[PDB]
């Protein structure tokens, strides 16, 4: 009865969508072609997969998602790969010319002929769903079409639907290791776009996941596939409570109700535990206390940030496997006893605990070891202002000498847009500073 | 014949009521299919208190099942003894409460209370002579707290003279599972004192404490905690369903436990309790049952009763026994602990005997006590509430459904006045 | 300081008034009992039309 | 407080050494009966645990499985009687008949 | 009816208590499962002195076991007759004492003593008519000598009038198992004189010496000494449990044995002890029993009785005999050893008779004596203490846990005064 | 009537005086602006013992604050409860003493003592009948000890009959603040032994011990230490202001405690003192109140009372208690611990009872005992001083200011004479 819609825009969004959707198909037992092969499947009320998939009227199941990109290479690769028969042919919208790392092109010039088709397809997906919980958005901030279409689509959906929840798993540039050169510009512009039009935003920096893979999985040369698999595991852990039985279950309206104190502040970072390979999986007890202790270490954050420099405001924790409430309560007691992690004064209790019975699933050919316990973290903390400060420092260096701005101004964008974006980002930074002070 | 209907809401309310009907069915010898398979005729004489009658000789409880999401009632229908529940009694919404007091009390609670109240009215009027209502819900949740207290307000308006019982579960700071619990806890407590005749506080911190210490079982589960609560629930109304040396109904206990109408918060406990490896070494006698009854660690509440003075107390006994020891044991405990009983109410203890013990036992005791040490629960809850409220944290959720800060402000004053009233009567001498 | 004396003395001179009369659910039940006990006579002495 | 050793040599047979008592001590015969009973109990189940002493610790306890009417009959715990497979899709929801509505009534 | 409770601490105390409870169960015909399997009705008339009753008719000893390390209680639970003890009476820590008096009396003893004190209080209030306490512990150990004496002080403060006994295993130089024995031994000796009403002093050296002469067994073991001490302990309280011609309870011993308040250190003995070879070649008569009783090598202390004079003595006969013969033998021995008894008190020997001999024996005698020869046992302990304390050896372990050397200085002084005031009567004449 | 005036000297004195006047004002109910806020009539019966009537009904203390630096007055005046003091009583120098006893006694004191004597004479003649003077200072500093001892020296010859008491914070070597502590301390004692009628020694080392052990608070501050001294300081004159069974003013204690004129140094202690997390249980009765009184740890001096013999003792009880149990407990402690009491004063303990307990407490007691244990503190200071006098270092600044080595030699000899004549009574026998 309950459904969610996943939106994937940009090359990073599509390459994360591939991993999360293969994980979902393997979780629900759907073969790559699209049909359940068990042949023992029955009717009645066994429709636990309706959250993600949907009956096709004859045989297969069609996922509730759309793919957007103005560059046809990745979408054609999807249409050529082994998952060719799964996705609906029409719900993979592709363009002709790339945005070429330009925010203006993907927001003012060539996104207007794709946004209409995207809204049409989203409506055709939404009328099918009867208990639509909300939307999930995946995009790379540091990319032209990514940021531009994400901005335009979020603005359009904010007025088209309104009160539906919107969650964004976006990818900001890393503080020092990055691919593009002009990513601060479209980064800050998309920051403005998503500041006042999303409900929950999650930080997904890259070198943090690189370090996590190198330290824990003992992989000396990770690639994007490992990062996508880890992000898929995070998404599955977050969404598991909707479709599996558990002692303490949560919903989309459960998360944001207990996790954001004020409408302006909704930026937060995630963590996962345990991350372990097959060789080390033998010689560890993997107790609930141990995994929860490892979940709060600064090196396990999915964003390159150090929470030791700031205060917390909330913590939403999801368990899956065979954990017990008394053990998790003892673990929270120990965490509260610890002095290195400190909270804000006006939040005496700050833990929301969800428990799910389904143990995590493993993808053959993957890296994570097969385990019976796992915990996911969604923490909102004041220390997130560092990532915004570093992006602001980079932006000023180039904007002082007005580098690359002729391209941004030749596509119709006025010069004052940069000044407005800087003013609003500075205003956001101040708010995070005044929240963490004492009464 | 002075029957009582059952009402339960929320996830916590549903699970407690899911096991309470399991214990009662075993007590009266009703199989999960609904057929009587007892041994004695006393099990069947007063069956109308809980069970109605249907064709084929099967008995159906008069329980009403409410929640704002369909997830919970799927579980209660699939569990054991789940075929004993009326499909028409289930009333559910498709949105949920979202741990928000405002959402479950103003927007969805208002638009759904019409359907459930019609079930309550039809259930209540069908009986020949009603006796009262009992409600099981949680004060830390969204739909249990919000729409649950909305029904209490409506029921009290249409049925004034009846008895309203509430087995309430308030959250404790130690075992906390929600960041926004202080808001929807304080708002409900303000509403609870408005209408409820009797309130019986329950804490998961206390229920866990019993399992680790007394029953010595290593891995407690919510099913184990529900059993202790369900055992006490059947105890308080034991003699209403069976004969006894002395009779006592719900109204009688309210008379002997409420010195003032605003002081209607009780703390309950059950005896005996012994670990599996220590059952053979204990002798069950009236002295042993009463020794365990007044123990501080035996309460189902986090408050320590030796930090205050008892105002009134009651003790219900199960099984055959001598009235001489029962009378004198209550006399001895009052004489030895005169410092823990306030001095302006002599003979502040009540005795009651029912001759039918719980299934599988020989002697059982249910304790209900009115104490001034309960106020430290509201003190610590209001301690957390004012810390959050001074910064107006999480307030945009509550304001989004028309509720203004005045309701928050008046909830503080009314809660403080109730706390101030308990302290004043403990600080009173003749 | 002398007006402080006067103000404080007169405000202190008022303390012992308790009169416990909390009545929200009890009063609602009370007014129902009085109504049914008294309005039966008014019902039974009504003049037919 | 002593190592129970029994052998043919009398200086280390305990029973031969502790026969100075005015009576027959009720520790040696009890120990021998316990050893024989534990051997028989192991034969009934089948353990052959490389020595008789491994299973002797928990074959002597008198703890009954069930309760004896001095506490609530809650059993040893819900977690004790639980089995766990780990196939994917094992704990999916069932959506019983009470909440499975189809036709969405239109009037009120 | 004038029943006693048992408290045991430390490894030595636990071993003595286990063996003693084995002996008592044998005497009363109680199987390891707690079911009565006696043959005579006399075995049940006074079972309540040492045993309680529970569901199913099984009898549970009212014994309390305490220690700081779970090593020994896990062994006694797994040993034979280990199921008699109630599992709730096992109270233990996790750190141990490490042969340090401070660790068992100031920090770790104090934090844990609350639970054992609560258990003792519950057991003492449960029984109808308390008569006294008996303690088994070791003075040379860490947890025993410290925690046991702290509990001694607490229980003596709480119950002022009830009689009290101790069976202390004080270390002796000939058989040494620790280098820090003098310190805590002197401290506990200081702490015992103001609280313990009766002390039964015991050495391991004397028991080995007895085993090697009288018993003539090649390879004794700790079990033999344990069982000898257990036999003496059981023989102490024969008349309070069984019928007789001259019933004498524990208070009757104190009145006949304590002339002055600070003179309460006794030495005990048992008879008859026969070698394995000469079991059937020896006749059992009163003269033989008293001759072996007053033989100096039959005592359980290293002190030689012939180096001093007896103040008072008491003999507790068991079995069927003639009163005239016993009294005649006591008079004859007191007249023939006139130089060994202090002159200013006439007829300083008491005799009591019980009608039940031990299991499998015709007659048995337990002898308790108060003699000035105890001066030597304390003298040799203090001799080591000063020669070790002058160099302040091993003293930083004690002073590193809040204790000052002023305590050592005061404890040494009190022992010397006790010895002097105890030996002044060896020289004083009327 | 029988009024006493307060004068405090040095930085230590002002800090002690600041808390003391806050403590007394709370007891007698005086607000920061000097207006009465008590509830009973007895709060004004003897308010004149420490206060003067001012126009408008305000009360002001009789405190004269003196120093050599204004950094203390401008800090104590700006603090809370600093408005009570009259500015005319603020006297201070402009240069400072620099921890130089000679500077505070010879060169800078001589010109400033004209001012303090004028104001102190005005206050002394203002009262109807003077009772005595009380002074707070420390012997480790220069200004506090220097002009201090000079101040008592001259005011004594104007008032040779009125009693003079002083509270002395003697420094300790384990926790030392000034390198020249032995010098100015030895000189101060010489000028203080022959002038002050009563002197009380206070060790800052013991204050840390009490806070760490009994109070069990992690971080103490100088404010908490000042609170400990003031509580004991206030209780000495408790019966001087409130009625009691046996009221005992300062002169009564002076006569009964000092057997000889040259032995007037006292140690003090307070009881009860509980931890911060004190559970609500029982009440502080006399047997436990007197047990904590005589505990060597509870003493606020580094001199261990068990190292010597008590010359005499005095207790100041607060609360409504029976006189019989108070009297017999003192006989009990005397008999039990007769080794610590000199035998040539039979019944060497004095008791007093006051009906008004301290605010918020049921029963309290204050101990003032004169024991031969204080010779250790004199002996240890003399050893440091003679080590620091042979070196002839830090002397030329003392010497280069009007005096020479003759005063130091006579001071050391007199202090040595005091110790010798103080030990003779310890070893004296009757
Ligand atoms: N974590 C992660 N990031 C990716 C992945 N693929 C692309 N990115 C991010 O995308 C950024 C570059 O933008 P692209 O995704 O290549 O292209 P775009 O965002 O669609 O914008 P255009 O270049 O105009 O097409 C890089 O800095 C990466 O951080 C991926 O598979 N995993
Ligand atoms: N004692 C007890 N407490 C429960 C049970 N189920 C849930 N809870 C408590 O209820 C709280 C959550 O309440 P919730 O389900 O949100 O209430 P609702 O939103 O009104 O349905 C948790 O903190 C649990 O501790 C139960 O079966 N027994
Ligand atoms: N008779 C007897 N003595 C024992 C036994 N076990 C230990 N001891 C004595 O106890 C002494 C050691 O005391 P210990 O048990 O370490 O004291 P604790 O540490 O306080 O428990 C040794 O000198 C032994 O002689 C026993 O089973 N029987
Ligand atoms: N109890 C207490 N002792 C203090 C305080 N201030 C200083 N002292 C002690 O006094 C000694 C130094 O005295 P000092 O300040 O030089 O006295 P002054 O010369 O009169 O100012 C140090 O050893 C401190 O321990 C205080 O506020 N309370
Ligand atoms: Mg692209």
């Amino acid at each position: 009865m309950r459904e969610v819609i996943s939106i994937h825009v940009g090359q990073g969004g599509i390459q994360v969508g591939n991993a999360c959707w293969e994980l979902f198909c393997l979780e629900h037992g759907i073969q790559p072609d699209g049909q359940m092969p068990s042949d023992r499947t029955i009717g009645g009320g066994d429709d636990a997969f309706n959250t993600f998939f949907s009956e096709t009227g004859a045989g297969k199941h069609v996922p509730r998602a759309v793919f957007l990109d103005l560059e046809p290479t990745v979408i054609d690769e999807v249409r050529t790969g082994t998952y060719r028969q799964l996705f609906h042919p029409e719900q993979l919208i592709s363009g002709k010319e790339d945005a070429a790392n330009n925010f203006a092109r993907g927001h003012y010039t060539i996104g207007k002929e794709i946004v209409d088709l995207c809204l049409d397809r989203i409506r055709k997906l939404a009328d099918n769903c009867t208990g639509l919980q909300g939307f999930l958005v995946f995009n790379s901030v540091g990319g032209g079409t990514g940021s531009g279409l994400g901005s335009l689509l979020l603005e359009r959906l904010s007025v088209d639907y309104g009160k539906k929840s919107k969650l964004g798993f976006t990818i900001y540039p890393s503080p020092q290791v990055s691919t593009a050169v002009v990513e601060p510009y479209n980064s800050i512009l998309s920051t403005h776009s998503l500041l006042e039009h999303t409900d929950v935003a999650v930080m997904l920096d890259n070198e943090a996941i690189y370090d996590i893979c190198r330290r824990n999985l003992d992989i000396e040369r990770p690639t994007y596939t490992n990062l996508n698999r880890l992000i898929a595991q995070v998404i599955s852990s977050l969404t598991a409570s909707l479709r599996f039985d558990g002692a303490l279950n949560v919903d989309i309206t459960e998360f944001q109700t207990n996790l954001v104190p004020y409408p302006r502040i909704h930026f937060m970072l995630s963590s996962y535990a345990p991350i372990i390979s097959a060789e080390k999986a033998y010689h560890e007890q993997l107790s609930v206390a141990e995994i929860t202790n490892s979940a709060f270490e600064p090196a396990n954050m999915m964003a390159k940030c150090d929470p030791r420099h700031g205060k917390y405001m909330a913590c939403s924790m999801m368990y899956r496997g065979d954990v017990v409430p008394k053990d998790v309560n003892a673990s929270i007691a120990t965490i509260k006893t610890k002095r290195t992690i400190q909270f804000v004064d006006w939040c005496p209790t700050g833990f929301k605990v969800g428990i799910n019975y389904q143990p995590p699933t493993v993808v053959p050919g993957g890296d994570l070891a097969k385990v019976m316990r796992a915990v996911c973290m969604i923490s909102n903390s004041t220390a997130i202002a560092e990532v915004f400060s570093r992006l602001d420092h980079k932006f000023d260096l180039m904007y002082a000498k007005r580098a690359f701005v002729h391209w941004y101004v030749g596509e119709g964008m006025e010069e004052g847009e940069f000044s407005e974006a800087r003013e609003d980002l500075a205003a956001l930074e101040k708010d995070y500073e005044e929240v963490g002070i004492e009464t | 014949m002075r029957e009582i209907v059952h009402i339960q809401g929320g996830q916590c309310g549903n699970q407690i009521g899911a096991k309470f009907w399991e214990v009662i069915s075993d007590e009266h010898g009703i199989d999960p299919t609904g057929t009587y398979h007892g041994d004695s005729d006393l099990q069947l004489e007063r069956i109308n208190v809980y069970y109605n009658e249907a064709t084929g000789g099967r008995y159906v409880p008069r329980a009403i099942l409410m929640d704002l999401e369909p997830g919970t009632m799927d579980s209660v229908r699939a569990g054991p003894f789940g075929q004993l529940f009326r499909p028409d009694n289930f009333v559910f919404g498709q949105t949920g409460a979202g741990n928000n007091w405002a959402k479950g009390h103003y927007t969805e609670g208002a638009e759904l209370i019409d359907s459930v109240l019609d079930v309550v009215r039809k259930e209540a009027e069908g009986c020949d002579c009603l006796q009262g209502f009992q409600i099981t819900h949680s004060l830390g949740g969204g739909t249990g707290s919000g729409m649950g207290t909305l029904l209490i307000s409506k029921v009290r308006e249409e049925y004034p003279d009846r008895i309203m019982e509430t087995f309430s579960v308030v959250p404790s700071p130690k075992v906390s599972d929600t960041v926004v619990e202080p808001y929807n806890a304080t708002l409900s407590v303000h509403q609870l004192v408005e209408n409820a005749d009797e309130c019986m506080v329950i804490d998961n911190e206390a229920l866990y404490d019993i399992c680790f210490r007394t029953l010595k079982l290593t891995t407690p589960t919510y099913g184990d905690l529900n059993h202790l609560v369900s055992a006490a629930m059947s105890g308080v109304t034991c003699c209403l369903r069976f004969p006894g040396q002395l009779n006592s109904d719900l109204r009688k206990l309210a008379v002997n436990l409420i010195p003032f109408p605003r002081l209607h918060f009780f703390m309950i406990g059950f005896a005996p309790l012994t670990s599996r490896g220590s059952q053979q070494y204990r002798a069950l006698t009236v002295p042993e049952l009463t020794q365990q009854m007044f123990d501080a660690k035996n309460m189902m509440c986090a408050a320590d009763p030796r930090h205050g003075r008892y105002l009134t107390a009651s003790a219900l006994f199960r099984g055959r026994m001598s009235t001489k020891e029962v009378d004198e044991q209550m006399l001895n405990v009052q004489n030895k602990n005169s410092s823990y009983f306030v001095e302006w109410i002599p003979n502040n203890i009540k005795s009651s005997i029912c001759d039918i013990p719980p299934k599988g036992l020989k002697m059982a005791v249910t304790f209900v006590g009115n104490s001034t040490a309960i106020q430290e629960m509201f003190k610590r809850v209001a301690e957390q509430f004012t810390a959050m409220f001074r910064r107006k944290a999480f307030l945009h959720w509550y304001t989004g459904e028309g509720m203004d800060e005045m309701e928050f402000t008046e909830a503080e004053s009314n809660m403080n006045d109730l706390v101030s009233e308990y302290q004043q009567y403990q600080d009173a001498t003749a | 300081i002398e007006q402080d004396y006067m103000y404080r003395s007169q405000q202190d001179s008022f303390k012992p008034r308790l009169l416990p009369k909390g009545n929200k659910a009890s009063d609602l039940s009370y007014t129902y009992t009085k109504q049914k006990l008294s309005q039966i006579q008014q019902n039974n002495n009504k003049e037919l039309f | 407080a002593e190592k129970y050793k029994n052998e043919q040599e009398p200086k280390d047979n305990t029973s031969i050494q502790r026969s100075w008592l005015p009576y027959k001590d009720k520790a040696l015969q009890v120990a021998e009966n316990n050893l024989i009973k534990n051997q028989t109990l192991n034969q009934t189940k089948g353990f052959t645990p490389f020595n008789p002493l491994i299973t002797y610790k928990n074959n002597m306890s008198q703890v009954q499985q069930h309760d004896i009417a001095t506490s609530l009959p809650i059993g040893s715990g819900e977690h004790s009687d639980q089995k766990r497979t780990n196939q994917p899709g094992e704990f999916r929801h069932v959506r019983t008949d009470v909440t499975l509505i189809r036709n969405k009534p239109v009037t009120k």
